[PDB]
RNA sequence: UCCCCCGUGCCCAUAGCGGCGUGGAACCACCCGUUCCCAUUCCGAACACGGAAGUGAAACGCGCCAGCGCCGAUGGUACUGGGCGGGCGACCGCCUGGGAGAGUAGGUCGGUGCGGGGG
RNA sequence: AGAGCGCAAGGGUAGAAGGGGGCCUGACUGCGAGGCCUGCAAGCCGAGCAGGGGCGAAAGCCGGGCCUAGUGAACCGGUGGU
């Protein structure tokens, strides 16, 4: 034939989950594209790599129209 | 048409159905009750029934309801009633199926033809005291290539068509034989 | 036709969907059994009707071959099936009413219907109307 | 400027536009 | 395309990257080196 | 230069012949010319970028203004065009400079055209703007007999508060527009 | 349009919402985070004059004042649906004054 | 406290689309004008400044209808963690805990913050 | 939002990542908390510190391009430098 022909797994998701404490810098999500937005003590990079930016918990946001967004509630 | 209705709580709905009874419910904007009528009864009942003309169900509560089949929900795999929609009617105007007589031998079927029939019944908005046991078509006038639509309803007294006033009510499509046996063979 | 080339087999779970009530003509003929129908079952079919009831009435086919059905030529494992041999088939499941004829007698049909179940490769049962549909 | 349409049919629109001397014919008038 | 950039009056070389024939024969674009800071870049 | 004819005509005249011809309530319910556009199909002057000058600074005495130009977004493969390049040029004229071209219009440009003979009336789109074809724009006044080096085309717009076709049909016969009847 | 808003409200905290009308111009000094105004020092519809650009700049003064009296410093400025240039600008631009 | 307006966030179409109505004292819009600051691949359409008078027509604000849209049970089923049964097989069935989609009933012309002007 | 986003497909997307402008070269040097991913080697994201800059009134944004391909250990050797 002419297929049997592929790309390796991306190994993409959700890093951290709603309620981890996490350190700054963490991943917290890698992704397609905007599947999350950044938030609250977080930012994204380049592939739109999204990760912590003080240590704290993380929780998940769902906005609809807005879309959803990640952020670390900070707390020591 | 008539038949006796019965209240249910805690029964397993697939238990009672074993039984006979064929379970169903009974609502309307301010009633909503589990029930369940007999099969082999409701069989008779809704053979003649169906979700045209209504039907009174009396409960060990002798309460007459002025209900009619909402909807049935037939089992896949071979046919049969799963469980029963009945919709308690009060008074205000009341959207439903209404049938629809097809009436006289059109030009189309004579010169062979056939008797396409697109609503063998329509939906209309109207009033309990209106149970209209049936609607008129004058098809007739109608050949192999003409078609009635919505719009040419004998409606009578007080009811109003709640569908499209566009939507094709039935039609006459040519018969289908052997000038369509061979041209169908080799020419595709 | 369109979409592409080749698909992958699938099982055939419960009856589900694959079922429901005559939607056009006066009887219906539905499947018992599960079973890929080929075009050429359909179509042997459909003539099978009318060639029994000349000018008949009308035939509605409800079940339609969008399955491509693959075949390797008589050697032994080099990639996909060549397929298509048979063509295409139509995924029936359990309860599926697949003809239907109108215009006609009850025994104009039980007879065209009763050929026809004939033809497919399967266990069928006749249908008529009864009331049971959606409404109020 | 103040355009004077001195159209050959007998009229003089003083006009606005470019240029006073707006030479025409069988305008409106004719 | 091979292009290394180069300091004025200095030593010092940048990554690059010209273009064929498309158009871009000469570079001046500004950067910032180690000694000192920033001055003017020419192609060679 | 905040005056002219048509500046009056259509206040001093047309502005209660309306208010009778149809009744309004308030004084800007009423049909206004407010948004005069010119435009041209020059898919021609492809080639020649000159040609694109000439009919700019022509429209430029003709419009009293500047003039605009516009390229292609998906241009035609097949009538030599491609992507964001071509030509067409486009020129809004708004405030009095409109009015001081639609005296030129219908009391110049109008009455010396080969064989004009009216304003087609089914030109008003269902709405209340009109749109009308001219193919020899040397019958405005400015243009010269020797100067001309081609015969370029074009179209007009104008946009007006009418809210139907026949208000806006009244509003230009009121300004003084020759409809073929 | 508003943009600018989402840029600004992403730096962290207190922007200054310059609404202007045609013969007004408000503003208030909105800490996000809790849906919130902090000092509302309006204009026309507030006590002051009719002159525009130095009424912006005298209402600008107005923030000013009623601010360092509760603690604000971050000029964060919502350059509203306007274009910085004038009115909005002068605004702004006493808040800086003092 | 209450009522209307203005700026602005939160809920994320039960806010919306479309239709009738209404408010100009205030507030806002449209509005007068293009000298100054400033502006358009052309235009004071848009941005901008200075501002009589006029207007609530447009816009926007508030209401009122359910045609579209949107939300949408309950009951039942499909499916199905776990546990099993029949038959010779594609498959079919019960026990147990979970349980839709679609469809009916139905709802819906918003809810609510902080600040500002006005009786 | 079915367009566009150089190119495949996809995820993303106008409350721009898309079209147009004005100024510009951060297609920077020195680094790098902390993570993703992972047998190893490699690949990936990255706040922030310093230096000196760019656009912006400013908050700020810039360590190339909506993203995910556009590649090659080590040896040996070429050129330029301290
Ligand atoms: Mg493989
Ligand atoms: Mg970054
Ligand atoms: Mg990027
Ligand atoms: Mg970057
Ligand atoms: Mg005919
Ligand atoms: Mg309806
Ligand atoms: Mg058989
Ligand atoms: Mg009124
Ligand atoms: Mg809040
Ligand atoms: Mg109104
Ligand atoms: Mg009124
Ligand atoms: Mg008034
Ligand atoms: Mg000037
Ligand atoms: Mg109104
Ligand atoms: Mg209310
Ligand atoms: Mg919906
Ligand atoms: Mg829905
Ligand atoms: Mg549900
Ligand atoms: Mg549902
Ligand atoms: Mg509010
Ligand atoms: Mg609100
Ligand atoms: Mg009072
Ligand atoms: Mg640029
Ligand atoms: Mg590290
Ligand atoms: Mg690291
Ligand atoms: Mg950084
Ligand atoms: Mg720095
Ligand atoms: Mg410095
Ligand atoms: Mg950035
Ligand atoms: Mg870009
Ligand atoms: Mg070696
Ligand atoms: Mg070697
Ligand atoms: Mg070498």
């Amino acid at each position: 034939t002419k297929n049997g022909r592929d790309s390796q797994a991306k190994r993409l998701g959700v890093k951290r989950y709603e309620g981890q404490v996490v350190r700054a810098g963490n991943i917290l999500v890698r992704q397609r594209g905007t599947r999350f937005k950044p938030g609250k003590n977080v930012g994204m990079g380049r592939d739109f790599t999204l990760f912590a930016l003080v240590d704290g918990v993380v929780e998940f946001q769902d906005r609809g129209r807005l879309g959803r967004y990640v952020h670390v509630r900070p707390l020591a | 048409y008539r038949l006796k209705a019965y209240y249910r709580e805690g029964e397993k709905p697939s238990a009672l159905r074993r039984a006979g009874k064929l379970p169903g419910v009974m609502y309307n904007r301010h009633l909503n009750r589990k029930v369940y009528v007999d099969l082999v009864e409701f069989d008779k009942v809704f053979r003649q029934a169906s979700i045209h003309h209504v039907i009174v169900l009396e409960l060990p509560d002798g309460q007459s309801l002025p209900t009619l089949v909402r909807q049935v929900n037939l089992d896949k795999r071979r046919r049969r009633p799963e469980h029963v929609d009945f919709f308690v009617l009060s008074d205000e105007p009341v959207e439903m199926y209404v049938p629809l007589r097809f009436v006289g031998t059109p030009a189309g079927v004579r010169a062979g033809g056939v008797l396409q029939e697109i609503h063998r019944d329509i939906l209309v908005k109207v009033s309990p005291r209106n149970i209209p046991e049936f609607i008129e078509v004058d098809v007739s006038g109608l050949e192999i290539g003409d078609s009635l639509h919505a719009s040419d309803l004998k409606l009578p007294p007080g009811v109003e068509l709640a569908v499209s006033p566009e939507e094709t009510i039935a039609a006459v499509v040519p018969p289908e034989d052997v000038e369509k046996l061979a041209e169908e063979a080799a020419a595709e | 036709r369109m979409k592409y080339r080749k698909q992958q087999r699938g099982r055939l779970k419960g009856a589900t969907k694959g079922g429901d009530y005559v939607a056009f003509g006066d009887f219906g003929l539905v499947a018992l059994e599960p079973a890929w129908i080929t075009a050429q079952q359909i179509e042997a079919a459909r003539v099978a009707m009318v060639r029994h009831f000349r000018r008949g009435g009308k035939i509605f086919i409800r079940i339609f071959p969008d399955k491509p059905y693959t075949k390797k030529p008589l050697e032994v494992r080099m990639g996909k099936g060549k397929g298509n041999v048979e063509g295409y088939v139509a995924v029936v499941k359990p309860g599926r009413v697949m003809f239907e004829v109108a215009g006609v007698t009850e025994e104009q049909a039980m007879e065209a219907l009763r050929i026809a179940g004939h033809k497919l490769p399967i266990k069928t049962k006749i249908v008529r109307r009864d009331a049971y549909d959606e409404a109020q | 400027v103040p355009a004077r349409i001195i159209c050959g049919c007998g009229n003089v629109i003083e006009t606005y536009s470019t240029k006073p001397e707006i030479y025409v014919e069988v305008c409106s008038k004719c | 395309l091979l292009l290394e950039c180069t300091e004025c009056k200095r030593r010092n070389y940048a990554t690059e990257k010209n273009k064929r024939n498309t158009p871009n024969k000469l570079e001046l674009r500004k950067y910032c080196p180690w000694c000192r800071k920033h001055t003017v870049h020419r192609e060679v | 230069p905040l005056d002219l004819a048509l500046k009056r005509k259509y206040y001093e005249e047309v502005r209660p012949e309306l208010i009778r011809r149809f009744g309004y309530q308030n004084v800007w319910e009423v049909p206004r010319l407010e948004k005069v556009v010119i435009n041209q199909g020059l898919g021609e002057a492809k080639e020649d970028a000159r040609i694109l000058e000439k009919a700019a600074q022509e429209l430029a005495l003709i419009t009293g203004q500047k003039p605009a130009v516009t390229r292609a977004k998906k241009s035609i493969s097949n009538f030599k065009l491609r992507k964001g390049m071509p030509i067409g040029l486009r020129v809004t004229l708004r405030r009095d400079r409109m009015w001081i071209f639609l005296e030129k219009l219908l009391n110049v440009a109008l009455p010396r055209i080969r064989d004009f003979r009216g304003l087609n009336p089914n030109s008003f789109d269902g709405r209340g703007n009109y749109n009308l074809g001219l193919r020899e724009q040397l019958i405005f006044p400015e243009i010269t007999y020797d100067m001309v080096d081609a015969l370029r085309g074009m179209d007009i717009a104008v946009v007006t508060t009418a809210e139907t076709d026949e208000e806006a049909r009244a509003l230009l016969e009121l300004l003084g527009f020759p409809f073929r009847k | 349009k508003f943009r600018v808003r989402n840029r600004i409200k992403r730096t962290g905290r207190l922007r200054l919402s310059v609404f202007r009308s045609l013969k007004h111009i408000y503003a208030q000094i909105i800490d996000d985070e809790k849906g919130v105004t902090l000092v509302s020092a309006s204009s026309l519809a507030l006590k002051l004059k009719g002159n525009k650009t130095e009424v912006a700049r005298q209402v600008g003064r107005a923030l000013a004042e009623k601010a360092l009296a509760l603690g604000i410093k971050q000029v964060a400025f919502d350059r509203g649906p306007y274009k910085y240039h004038g009115r909005v600008k002068a605004l702004a631009e006493g808040a800086r004054e003092g």
